[PDB]
């Protein structure tokens, strides 16, 4: 399953720049299904839980604008679910948070909780690969 | 304006 690009989130981490590429693949499948009502409320409980399946790709190194090196992670969700997300700030903020949170655990350790989302760039890497 | 990583 080769992920198709979505958006890109710049953040930092004590040792320097970290970019998370949020992609999507039709084959994941979603946490089907729920609307804004239920899940704005079930974060307060439900878990664990918890749904939102996402693949968290290995790190890969890439160059930034100034030519200094930095780290990039690719996170994939369901395409159908991704489209839900894209016209909803809250859900977007959620996915980013789960993405940073689940990454911190898998790879260790610190990540900036606070972030920025790029505007004109959908992905930093290539992008790879993954786990067909 | 913008971030240092796109394409005051």
């Amino acid at each position: 399953i080769q992920p198709k690009p979505g958006f890109c989130v710049k953040t930092n981490s004590s040792e320097g720049k970290v970019f998370i590429n949020i992609c999507h693949s039709p084959s994941i499948p979603p946490p089907a299904d729920v609307t804004e009502d239920e899940l704005l409320q079930m974060l307060e409980e439900d878990q664990a839980g918890f749904r939102i399946p996402m693949s968290l790709g290995e790190p890969h190194a890439e160059l930034d604008a100034k030519g200094q090196g930095c780290t990039a992670y690719d996170v994939a969700v369901n395409s159908n679910f991704y489209l839900r997300m894209q016209n909803s700030d809250f859900l977007r903020e959620l996915v980013v948070t789960i993405a940073r949170e689940g990454l911190e655990d898998k790879y260790g350790l610190q990540l900036n909780p606070e972030w920025r989302m790029l505007k004109y760039r959908s992905f930093l890497g290539s992008i790879s690969q993954q786990n067909i | 304006e913008l971030d240092s990583d796109d394409e005051s």
